[PDB]
C-alpha cells in the first residue's frame, strides 16, 4: 500500500518533467511570436516521448572519464535527491509526515551540490572542473538566503512542520505579511536551480562554454530530469510557503486542484522570466547575493524575530 | 596587520585563556582552547614567509589533535559521571587522555618536537606569546585535575622534559631554538611538583614567565635571533650585555638570583614527601641548561667577539624599540630571592 | 534484525572510517567521510535526536564537507589513484576491516567483549527509556534553551565565529 | 540639522538597499522596547501548560489556592479571551 | 541487595476504560471537571510517593470514577456524544476546532440532563489543593543519613607565630 | 491579520493542552499498572 | 557499556590512528581530523539523548560549530601551503629542521 | 520504516535509470572511434567565497532554533541574544565588505 503510494509519486513526477520540457518550448515559442513543437503529435504532445527515446539510444560521448565511480555517482545522486525532495510535501497530505520536514528539505537540497562537484571531478578536464566550482560557489551562496528567509517565515508559522504552513495561512496568504521575503525567496530559487538569468553553466562566460571544447559528461537526460524535477519542486515549495491553499478535510481533492494550479503558474513564471531578461555576469550575481539580498535578509530576519514578540502574535509550538 | 585588528586578535588570545581559567564547565574550557588557537595563528603568519606558514601548519596540527583528545576525555568523563564540572576526572582512561592532551599543548616531551620548530619559524614577539602566555591555560587545567592524574605518567613526562630540554639546547646556535628547549626543560619542573604542591607549580610558572619575557624583550631590542648576532651587542649597547648576563644566570638557577627560588622551593616540597632521588636527579640534570646559558654569556658579555666596520654607523642612532616593562622585569628576574616567603600569596 | 538497526549502522560507521583513515586519494577520502556522516546522522536519529541528526546533514555534510571537496578540487586533487591500488592504503584497509570483523564476531557470540572498557552485546535497545508521553520534543526544548539559559555560550560562540572571519582574511591575504 | 538631512539624501540616492536594511534593523531593535503588547507575549507563553499542574497538599490555610478547577480562585485567562 | 517487592497480578486487576483516544479527547473537558477530586488525590500520591506501588489504591479509584462518568453519558447523552467524538476521530490531529457544531450539541445535552458546565479556558491548568489522609512521606528518596560535616574553624585570626618560619627568614 | 490568527491559535493550543491534562491521571494510572504487571510477569519466568 | 559505544569508540580510535599516521597529502590528514570530530559528535549525542540530559542537547551543536570553524582555519593553511609549493604534500614542510 | 523504503526506492530507481542509460546505447553497437594533484590555477577569491559560506552557514546553525526559542518565558533574554547573533552575522559581512573581501577584480 505504501509501495503503491511511492510509485504514485515517482512516476507522475517523471511525467510532469517530461511534459514541462514541452510547455517550456511552447511558452517560450509564443512569447517569441512563434509556435514551438506542433508537428510531433497533436500540439506537440508526443515531442517529449520522441526526445526521450532519441536521447537514450544515442551513442555515449567521449572522452573517457577521470573517475568511473564519480562519473556514475553524480547522476545517481542528482536524481535520487531530486525525487527525495518530494516525499514530505503536503498535497495536502505528505507521503512522509515529518515533524522537521522543512529542515529535511533544506538538508537534502544542500546535498545537491555534490553532483555538480563530482561531475566536475569526473570530467577529466581542468576547465570543466573550474566551471563546476563556479557553479558550486553560486549554489552555496544563494543557499544562505534561502535558509535565512525560510527561518524568518517559520517565525510566523511556529514549527518546522510543512503541513503547519497550511494552518498558518488558513486566513491569509503569507505573501501579504512577507512579500519582501517572497521576492528574495523567488529569485534565490532561480539562482539556486541555475535558471535564467542565473544560468551561467549554460552561459557564455565559462572556460568550457566554447562549442569546440570537450570533456567527459553524461548521461544528459538524467541530469536534465533531475534539474527540472527541482524546478517544479521549488515552485511547489514556494506555493506552500507563501500561497497557502485552504484544506477541507472532507474534500482533500479541492486542495490538490487549487494547489496544483498555483504551482503550475509559478513554474510558468520561471519560463516567463527566461524569455524576458539577459544573463547576469558571475561577479554581478555574487554581488546581488552578498551585497543586496544578504544585508536585507539579515535585517528582515531581525524584524521577524521581533515582530511576533512586540505584537503578541507568537505562533503556537505544536 | 591593521593595528586595531592586531589589538582585537591579542585580546581574543587573552579571552580564550581567561575563559579556560574562569570556567566551571568542561565545554567552556574546550571552547577557550579553541578560541585561543584560532586567534594565535594570525600572529604566527603575520610576516608571510614559507617558514612562518610551515610553523603555523605544524602548530595547528598539534593543537587540533590535542583538542580532540581533550574532548574525548571530557565525553568519557560524562559517560561515567553524568556531569561536566571542571574537577577531578572520574575515569582513569579520561585522566590519561586529558593529561596527554595537555602535555601536547604544553609541548612536554615526548610531545615536544613542535616547540623548537614552531618557535624558530615565527617572529620573536610571537615566540614570546607562545612560550609564556600559551602555558597559562593548560597549567590552569592541570592545577584543577591533578588529584586524578596518574602519578607515574606525570612524573615520567616531567623527567623526559627535563632530559630532552637540557640535551636539546646543547646543540643550538639559534636563540629561538635555545628558548624553546629551555621552555621544555622548565616545563618539567612545574609538572614534577604538581602532584605534591600545586602552589609551587604556580610559583615556578610565574618566575619562568618573567625571566622568559625578559630574555625575549632583550632579544627584540636589538633584533637578534642567533648567537653570533647577539655577540655584537657589546659593541652597540653594553648595558644590555650585563642585563642579559644577569638574567641568564638567573635562568640557570644560580643563587642568589631569582631563578634559584623555584628550584629551591620545589626541592623542599618533594623532600617533604620522601622523594629524594627524583629532586636530586632533576637538580643535576638542570646543569645541562646552565651549560648552554653559560655558553651564551661567554659570547655576549664575558668576552668580546669580533665586530664589523658597518657597526660604527649604528653608534649614531638611539634604541627606539619600546622595551615595555624591561627595567621592572629584569629587576624581578634577578633580585627577588630575599622576598621568597611572599610565595604564600599564591596559596 | 531491524531491532539491531543501531548496531548495524555503527558497523557501517566504522567501515566508512576505515575508508578515509587508510587515506586513499583525498577525493575518495571525502566520500568515505560523507557516507560515515550520513550513517552517523542515522544513528543519532534512532536515539531521538531528529534535530541533531539533521544538523549533521545540513551543516556537516551540506556545509563543511562541501567546502572540503571544493578545496580538494582547487588545491589538492584533480584526478585520483584507483582506490585500494596502493600497498599501504590496501593493507591499512584490510587491517581495519579485520579488526572490526573480530570485534563484531566476539561481541555477538559472547554477548560481551572487553577492550579498555567493558561492552555488552545484548542489543542497544535494552537501555532505552520506558516512559514517554510529553507533548513536545525534549531535544528541541534543550536546544531552544540556548537563547534563554545559554547567554554566555552565545556570546563566546558568536565572538569566535566573527574572529574566524577576521583571522582567515588575515591568513589568506599574503601581505 | 541640515547636514544630517543631506547625508540621508545621498545614501537614499546611492544605496537604497542599505538604507532600507538599516531602517528595518533599527525598528527591530527599538520597537519591542516601546510596544505595550510585548508584555502579553510573556503572559501568553506562561499561560501555556506543557506540564501537569501538580496539586498541593491542603494543610488547611491556603485561601487563594482553589480546591476545584472551576472555583473562582487561581489565575484567570479572561484577559487572553478578550485579547 | 534486597528483593524488589512487586504486587501480585490479582492486586493489579481493575476494570479498564476501553474507549479510544478520540472518545477520551471528546469527553476530556467535562471529565476533568467532574472527576477532579479522585484524579488529584492520585496525582498528589504519585508525586509525593515517587513510587507507583504506593498509589495503586488511589489508581483504582481513578478508574472507578472514570467508569461512572462514562456511564452517565451512556445513560443520558449517548447520541449527541457519539456524534461529537465521531467527528473528532475523523481528524488526523483530532482537532477540537473542526467540530464546534457537534460539541455544542453535546455540551447542551449534558448541561440540561446532568448539570455539567464545561470548564472555561485556563481552568484545568490551575494548581489546586487536595484534602488527603495519606500521611506525608517522611523519606521518599530512602536517603541514608548524611555524612557529618568537618569541624568548623572558629576564633580570632592572630598573626603567625614568628612569621612565615620559612628556613632562615625572621618575618 | 497574522497577529489575530496566531492569538487564536494560542488559545486553541491551551484547549488542546488542557484536554491532555484532564486525561493524564487516567493515563498515569494505567501506565503504572501495565508496568507493574510486566515486571511481575518477568519475575515469574525468572523464577522458573 | 552498550554495544553501540564499542563501534563509536572504534571509529574515534581508527580516525586517530589515521590522523597520526600521515601519508603525503595534508588534505587526507585533515579529513581524519574531521572524522574524529564526527565520532565525538555522535558519542556525545548518544550519551546526552539516552540520559535525557535536556540542557546538554545544545552541546553537540557547539562542538560541531567550533570544530567546523577550526576546519576552516586548517583548510586556509593548506591553501597557503599549496600556494607556496604547488602541492599539499607534508614532506615540503621541513624547512624548520634547520 | 516508510522513510527507509522511500529513500531505498528513490535511489534504487535512480540507479537503474543510470545503468540502463549506460547499457541501452550498446544495443546499437556503434563503430569504434580510434580518435581522441596541484593548483588549477585556483583563484584565492573562489576559496574565500567557499570559506565565507561555511562561516555564515555555521552562524545559521545557531539561528535555526529561533522558532522554538520564542516559546520561552524569558523573552527579553531570548530576543536580546537572537538579535545579538544576527547583528554579529551582519558585522561579519560588514568586515568582509569593507576590506574588499567581496570583490572579483584582480
Ligand atoms: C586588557 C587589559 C590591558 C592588557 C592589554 C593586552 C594586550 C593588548 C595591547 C597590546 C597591543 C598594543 O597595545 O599595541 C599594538 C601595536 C600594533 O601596532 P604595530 O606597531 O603596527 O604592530 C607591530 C606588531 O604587531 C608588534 O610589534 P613587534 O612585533 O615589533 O613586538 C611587539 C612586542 C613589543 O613589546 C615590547 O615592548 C617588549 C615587552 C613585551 C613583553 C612584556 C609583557 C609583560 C611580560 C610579563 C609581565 C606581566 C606584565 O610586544 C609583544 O610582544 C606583544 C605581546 C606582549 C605580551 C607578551 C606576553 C607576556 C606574558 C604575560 C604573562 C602574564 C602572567 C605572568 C604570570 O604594537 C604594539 O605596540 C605591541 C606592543 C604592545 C605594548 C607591550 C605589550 C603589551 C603590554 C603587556 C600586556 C601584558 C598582559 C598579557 C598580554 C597577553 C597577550 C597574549
Ligand atoms: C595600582 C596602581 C599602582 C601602580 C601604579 C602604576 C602606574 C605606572 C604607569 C606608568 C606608565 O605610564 O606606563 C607606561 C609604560 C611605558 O613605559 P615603559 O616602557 O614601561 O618604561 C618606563 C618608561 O621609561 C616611562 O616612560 P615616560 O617617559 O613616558 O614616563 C612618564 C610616565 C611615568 O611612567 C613611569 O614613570 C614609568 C615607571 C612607573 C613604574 C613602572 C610600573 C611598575 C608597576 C609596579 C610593579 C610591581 C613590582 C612588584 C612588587 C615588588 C615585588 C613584590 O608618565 C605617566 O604616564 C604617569 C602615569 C599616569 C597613570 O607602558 C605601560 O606601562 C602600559 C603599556
Ligand atoms: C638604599 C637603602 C634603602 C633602605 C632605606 C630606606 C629607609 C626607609 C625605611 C625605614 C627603615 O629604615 O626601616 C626599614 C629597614 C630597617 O627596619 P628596622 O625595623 O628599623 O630594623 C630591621 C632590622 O635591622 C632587621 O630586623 P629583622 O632581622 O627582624 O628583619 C629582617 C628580615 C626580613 O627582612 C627582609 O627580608 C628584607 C631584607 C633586606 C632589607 C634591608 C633593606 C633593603 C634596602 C637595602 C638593599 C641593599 C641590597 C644590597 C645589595 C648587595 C649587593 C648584592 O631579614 C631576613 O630574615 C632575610 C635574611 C636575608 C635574606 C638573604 C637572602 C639571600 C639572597 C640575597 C643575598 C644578597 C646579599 C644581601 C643583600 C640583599 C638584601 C638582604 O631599613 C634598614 O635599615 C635595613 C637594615 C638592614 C636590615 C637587614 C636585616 C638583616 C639581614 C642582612 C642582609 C644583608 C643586607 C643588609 C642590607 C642593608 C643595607 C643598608
Ligand atoms: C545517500 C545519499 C544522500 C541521500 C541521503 C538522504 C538522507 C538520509 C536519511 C535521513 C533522513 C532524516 O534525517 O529524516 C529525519 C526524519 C524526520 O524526523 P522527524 O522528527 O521529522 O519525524 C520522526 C518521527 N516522529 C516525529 C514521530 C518522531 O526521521 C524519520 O522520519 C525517522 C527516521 C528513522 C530512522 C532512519 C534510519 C536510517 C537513517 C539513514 C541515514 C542515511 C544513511 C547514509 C547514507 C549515505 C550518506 C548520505
Ligand atoms: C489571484 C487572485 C484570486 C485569488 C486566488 O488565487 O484564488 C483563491 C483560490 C482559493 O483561495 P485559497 O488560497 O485556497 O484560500 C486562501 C486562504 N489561505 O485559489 C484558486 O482559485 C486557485 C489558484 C488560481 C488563481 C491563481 C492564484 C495564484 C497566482 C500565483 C501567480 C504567480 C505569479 C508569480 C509572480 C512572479 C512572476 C512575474
Ligand atoms: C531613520 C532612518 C534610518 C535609516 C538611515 C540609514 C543611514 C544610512 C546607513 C548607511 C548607508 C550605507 C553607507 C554607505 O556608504 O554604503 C556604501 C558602501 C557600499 O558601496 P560599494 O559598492 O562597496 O563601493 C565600492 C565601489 N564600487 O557601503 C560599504 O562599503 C560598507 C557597507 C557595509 C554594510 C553591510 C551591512 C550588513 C548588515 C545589513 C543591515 C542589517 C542590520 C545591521 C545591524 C544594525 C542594527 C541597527
Ligand atoms: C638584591 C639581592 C639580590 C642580589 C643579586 C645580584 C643583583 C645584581 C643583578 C642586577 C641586575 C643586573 C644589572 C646590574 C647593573 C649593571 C650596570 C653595569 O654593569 O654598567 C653597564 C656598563 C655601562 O657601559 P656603557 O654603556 O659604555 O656606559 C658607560 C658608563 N659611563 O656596561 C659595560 O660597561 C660592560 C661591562 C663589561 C662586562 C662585564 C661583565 C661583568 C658584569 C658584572 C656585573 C653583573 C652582575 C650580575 C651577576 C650578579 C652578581 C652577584
Ligand atoms: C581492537 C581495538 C583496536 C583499535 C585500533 C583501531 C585502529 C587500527 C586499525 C587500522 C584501521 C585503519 C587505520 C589505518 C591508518 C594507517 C594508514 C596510514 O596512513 O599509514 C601511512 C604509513 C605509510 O605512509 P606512505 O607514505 O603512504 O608509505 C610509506 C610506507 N612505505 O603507514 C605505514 O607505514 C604502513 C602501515 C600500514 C598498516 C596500518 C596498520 C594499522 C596502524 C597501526 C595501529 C596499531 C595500534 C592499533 C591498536
Ligand atoms: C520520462 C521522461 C524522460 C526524460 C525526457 C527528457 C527530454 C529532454 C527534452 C529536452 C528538450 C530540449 O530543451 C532544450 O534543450 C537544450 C539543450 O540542448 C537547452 O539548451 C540550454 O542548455 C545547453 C547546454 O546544456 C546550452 O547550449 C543552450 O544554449 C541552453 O539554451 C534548452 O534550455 C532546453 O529548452
Amino acid at each position: 500500500m505504501f509501495m503503491i503510494n511511492i510509485l504514485m509519486l515517482i512516476i507522475p513526477i517523471l511525467l510532469a518533467v517530461a511534459f514541462l520540457t514541452l510547455v517550456e518550448r511552447k511558452v517560450l515559442g509564443y512569447m517569441q511570436l512563434r509556435k514551438g513543437p506542433n508537428v510531433v503529435g497533436p500540439y506537440g504532445l508526443l515531442q517529449p516521448i520522441a526526445d526521450a527515446i532519441k536521447l537514450f539510444i544515442k551513442e555515449p560521448l567521449r572522452p573517457a572519464t577521470s573517475s568511473a565511480s564519480m562519473f556514475i555517482l553524480a547522476p545517481i545522486m542528482a536524481l535520487g535527491l531530486a525525487l527525495t525532495m518530494w516525499i514530505p510535501l503536503p498535497m495536502p497530505y505528505p507521503l512522509i509526515n515529518m515533524n522537521l520536514g522543512v529542515l529535511f528539505m533544506l538538508a537534502m537540497s544542500s546535498l545537491a551540490v555534490y553532483s555538480i562537484l563530482w561531475s566536475g571531478w569526473a570530467s577529466n578536464s581542468k576547465y570543466a572542473l573550474i566551471g563546476a566550482l563556479r557553479a558550486v560557489a553560486q549554489t552555496i551562496s544563494y543557499e544562505v538566503t534561502l535558509a535565512i528567509i525560510l527561518l524568518s517565515v517559520l517565525l510566523m508559522s511556529g514549527s518546522f512542520t510543512l503541513s503547519t504552513l497550511i494552518t498558518t495561512q488558513e486566513q491569509m496568504w503569507l505573501i501579504l505579511p512577507a512579500w519582501p521575503l517572497a521576492m528574495m525567496w523567488f529569485i534565490s530559487t532561480l539562482a539556486e536551480t541555475n535558471r535564467a538569468p542565473f544560468d551561467l553553466t549554460e552561459g557564455e562566460s565559462e572556460l568550457v562554454s566554447g562549442f569546440n571544447v570537450e570533456y567527459a559528461a553524461g548521461p544528459f537526460a538524467l541530469f536534465f530530469m533531475a534539474e527540472y524535477a527541482n524546478i517544479i519542486m521549488m515552485n511547489i515549495f514556494t506555493a506552500i510557503l507563501f500561497l497557502g491553499t485552504s484544506h477541507n478535510p472532507h474534500m482533500p481533492e479541492l486542495y490538490t486542484i487549487n494547489f496544483t494550479i498555483k504551482s503550475l503558474l509559478l513554474t510558468m513564471s520561471f519560463l516567463w522570466i527566461r524569455a524576458s531578461y539577459p544573463r547576469f555576469r558571475y561577479d554581478q550575481l555574487m554581488h546581488l547575493l552578498w551585497k543586496n539580498f544578504l544585508p536585507l535578509t539579515l535585517a528582515l530576519c531581525m524584524w521577524h524575530v521581533s515582530l511576533p514578540i512586540l505584537t503578541s502574535g507568537i505562533p503556537p509550538q505544536t | 596587520m591593521n593595528p586595531i585588528i592586531f589589538i582585537i586578535i591579542l585580546l581574543t588570545i587573552m579571552l580564550g585563556t581567561i575563559i579556560v581559567m574562569i570556567s566551571s564547565h568542561w565545554l567552556l574550557v574546550w571552547i577557550g582552547f579553541e578560541m585561543n588557537m584560532l586567534a594565535i595563528i594570525p600572529i604566527m603568519m603575520k610576516n608571510h614567509n614559507p617558514r612562518a606558514t610551515e610553523a603555523s601548519t605544524k602548530y595547528f596540527l598539534t593543537q587540533s589533535t590535542a583538542s580532540m583528545l581533550l574532548m574525548m576525555a571530557v565525553i568519557i568523563n560524562l559517560m561515567f559521571s553524568g556531569q561536566w564540572t571542571v574537577m577531578k576526572l572520574f575515569n582513569p582512561m579520561a585522566s590519561m587522555l586529558m593529561t596527554m592532551a595537555l602535555a601536547m599543548k604544553l609541548g612536554m616531551a615526548p610531545f615536544h618536537f613542535w616547540v623548537p620548530e614552531v618557535t624558530q619559524g615565527i617572529p620573536l614577539s610571537s615566540g614570546l606569546i607562545l612560550l609564556t602566555w600559551q602555558k597559562l591555560a593548560p597549567m590552569s587545567v592541570l592545577y584543577q585535575i591533578f588529584p586524578s592524574i596518574n602519578l607515574n605518567l606525570i612524573l615520567t613526562l616531567s623527567v623526559l622534559s627535563i632530559l630532552i630540554g637540557g640535551w636539546g639546547g646543547l646543540n643550538q646556535t639559534q636563540l629561538r631554538k635555545i628558548m624553546a628547549y629551555s621552555s621544555i626543560a622548565h616545563m618539567g619542573w612545574m609538572t614534577a611538583v604538581l602532584p605534591y604542591n600545586p602552589t609551587m607549580t604556580l610559583l615556578n610558572l610565574i618566575i619562568y614567565i618573567i625571566m622568559t619575557s625578559t630574555m625575549f624583550t632583550m632579544f627584540m631590542a636589538n633584533s637578534t635571533t642567533t648567537t653570533l648576532s647577539l655577540s655584537h651587542t657589546w659593541n652597540k649597547t653594553p648595558i644590555m650585555t650585563v642585563l642579559i648576563l644577569a638574567t641568564l644566570l638567573s635562568m640557570g638557577g644560580l643563587p642568589p638570583l631569582s631563578g634559584f627560588m623555584p628550584k629551591w622551593m620545589i626541592i623542599q616540597e618533594m623532600t617533604k614527601n620522601n622523594s629524594i632521588i627524583l629532586p636530586t636527579f632533576m637538580a643535576i640534570t638542570a646543569l645541562l641548561n646552565l651549560y648552554f646559558y653559560m655558553r651564551l654569556t661567554y659570547s655576549t658579555t664575558l668576552t668580546m667577539f669580533p665586530s664589523t666596520n658597518n657597526m660604527k654607523m649604528k653608534w649614531q642612532f638611539p634604541l627606539m624599540k619600546k622595551m615595555t616593562f624591561l627595567p621592572t622585569m629584569v629587576v624581578l628576574s634577578t633580585m627577588m630571592l630575599p622576598l621568597t616567603p611572599m610565595l604564600s600569596v599564591l596559596e | 534484525m531491524m531491532l539491531y538497526i543501531v548496531f548495524i549502522l555503527s558497523v557501517i560507521f566504522v567501515m566508512g572510517f576505515v575508508g578515509f583513515s587508510s587515506k586513499p586519494s583525498p577525493i575518495y577520502g571525502g566520500l568515505g567521510l560523507i557516507v560515515s556522516g550520513g550513517v552517523g546522522c542515522g544513528i543519532v536519529l534512532n536515539f531521538g535526536g531528529s534535530f541533531l541528526g539533521l544538523m549533521v546533514f545540513l551543516i556537516y555534510l551540506g556545509g563543511m564537507m562541501v567546502v572540503f571537496g571544493y578545496t580538494t578540487a582547487m588545491a589538492t586533487e584533480q584526478y585520483p589513484e584507483i582506490w585500494l591500488s596502493n600497498k599501504a592504503v590496501l593493507g591499512a584497509f584490510v587491517t581495519g576491516l579485520l579488526m572490526e570483523f573480530f570485534m563484531v564476531y566476539y561481541v555477538l557470540k559472547d554477548k560481551e567483549v572487553e577492550v579498555v572498557f567493558e561492552f555488552n552485546g545484548l542489543g542497544d535497545w535494552v537501555i532505552y527509556d520506558t516512559g514517554d508521553s510529553g507533548f513536545f520534543s525534549e531535544e528541541a526544548m534543550g536546544i531552544a534553551a540556548l537563547y534563554s539559559y545559554g547567554t554566555w555560550l552565545v556570546i563566546v560562540t558568536g565572538w569566535s565565529l566573527l574572529i574566524g572571519v577576521v583571522v582567515i582574511m588575515e591568513i589568506t591575504r599574503g601581505n | 540639522a541640515e547636514r544630517v538631512a543631506a547625508f540621508l539624501k545621498n545614501v537614499w540616492a546611492k544605496e537604497p538597499v542599505l538604507v532600507a536594511s538599516f531602517a528595518i534593523a533599527g525598528l527591530a531593535v527599538i520597537l519591542p522596547t516601546l510596544s505595550p503588547y510585548t508584555k502579553y507575549s510573556l503572559m501568553i507563553n506562561r499561560a501555556t501548560p506543557y506540564n501537569y499542574p501538580v496539586p498541593l497538599r491542603d494543610d488547611g490555610n491556603m485561601p487563594d489556592v482553589p480546591s476545584h478547577p472551576q472555583d473562582p480562585q487561581g489565575p484567570s485567562l479572561e484577559w487572553l479571551k478578550r485579547l | 541487595p534486597g528483593i524488589v517487592e512487586l504486587p501480585s497480578l490479582e492486586d493489579l486487576k481493575v476494570q479498564e476504560v476501553k474507549v479510544s483516544s478520540s472518545v477520551l479527547k471528546a469527553a476530556a473537558h467535562h471529565y476533568g471537571a467532574q472527576c477532579d477530586k479522585p484524579n488529584k488525590e492520585f496525582m498528589l500520591c504519585r508525586w509525593e510517593e515517587k513510587d507507583p506501588r504506593r498509589c495503586l489504591e488511589e489508581g483504582k479509584l481513578v478508574n472507578q470514577c472514570a467508569l461512572e462518568f462514562f456511564r452517565q453519558i451512556k445513560r443520558h447523552c449517548a447520541e449527541p456524544f457519539t456524534e461529537y467524538w465521531t467527528c473528532i476521530d475523523y481528524s488526523g490531529l483530532q482537532l477540537f476546532r473542526r467540530c464546534r457544531k457537534q460539541q455544542a450539541q453535546f455540551d447542551e445535552c449534558v448541561l440540561d440532563k446532568l448539570g455539567w458546565v464545561r470548564p472555561d479556558l485556563g481552568d484545568l491548568s490551575k494548581v489546586t489543593k487536595v484534602k488527603t489522609d495519606r500521611p506525608l512521606p517522611e523519606n521518599p528518596y530512602h536517603s541514608r543519613a548524611r555524612p557529618e560535616p568537618n569541624p568548623e574553624v572558629e576564633g580570632d585570626l592572630k598573626p603567625a607565630r614568628h612569621g612565615s618560619r620559612l628556613f632562615f627568614w625572621t618575618m | 491579520s497574522m497577529m489575530k490568527w496566531n492569538r487564536e491559535r494560542r488559545r486553541l493550543q491551551i484547549e488542546d493542552f488542557e484536554a491532555r491534562i484532564a486525561l493524564m491521571p487516567l493515563l498515569q494510572a494505567e501506565k503504572d499498572r501495565r508496568v507493574l504487571q510486566m515486571l511481575r510477569e518477568n519475575l515469574e519466568e525468572e523464577a522458573t | 557499556m552498550s554495544m553501540v559505544y564499542m563501534n563509536i569508540m572504534m571509529a574515534f580510535t581508527v580516525s586517530l590512528v589515521g590522523l597520526l599516521m600521515y601519508r603525503s597529502h595534508l588534505m587526507s590528514s585533515l579529513l581524519c581530523l574531521e572524522g574524529m570530530m564526527l565520532s565525538l559528535f555522535v558519542m556525545a549525542a548518544l550519551t546526552i539523548l539516552n540520559s535525557h540530559f535536556t540542557l546538554a542537547s545544545m552541546m553537540p551543536i557547539i562542538l560541531l560549530v567550533f570544530a567546523a570553524c577550526e576546519a576552516a582555519l586548517g583548510l586556509s593553511l593548506l591553501v597557503m601551503v599549496s600556494n607556496t609549493y604547488g602541492t599539499d604534500y607534508v614532506q615540503n614542510l621541513n624547512l624548520l629542521q634547520c | 520504516m516508510n522513510l527507509m523504503l522511500a529513500l531505498l526506492t528513490n535511489f534504487t530507481l535512480a540507479t537503474l535509470l543510470v545503468i540502463i542509460a549506460f547499457w541501452l546505447p550498446q544495443l546499437n553497437v556503434y563503430s569504434e572511434k580510434t580518435s581522441p594533484s596541484a593548483r588549477l590555477p585556483f583563484s584565492m577569491k573562489f576559496f574565500l567565497v567557499a570559506i565565507t559560506f561555511l562561516l555564515f552557514d555555521l552562524e545559521i546553525a545557531l539561528l535555526l532554533p529561533l522558532p522554538w526559542a520564542s516559546q520561552t518565558a524569558n523573552l527579553n533574554t531570548m530576543l536580546t541574544m537572537a538579535l545579538f547573533l544576527i547583528i554579529l552575522l551582519a558585522v561579519s559581512l560588514a568586515y568582509e565588505w569593507t576590506q574588499k573581501g567581496l570583490e572579483w577584480t584582480e
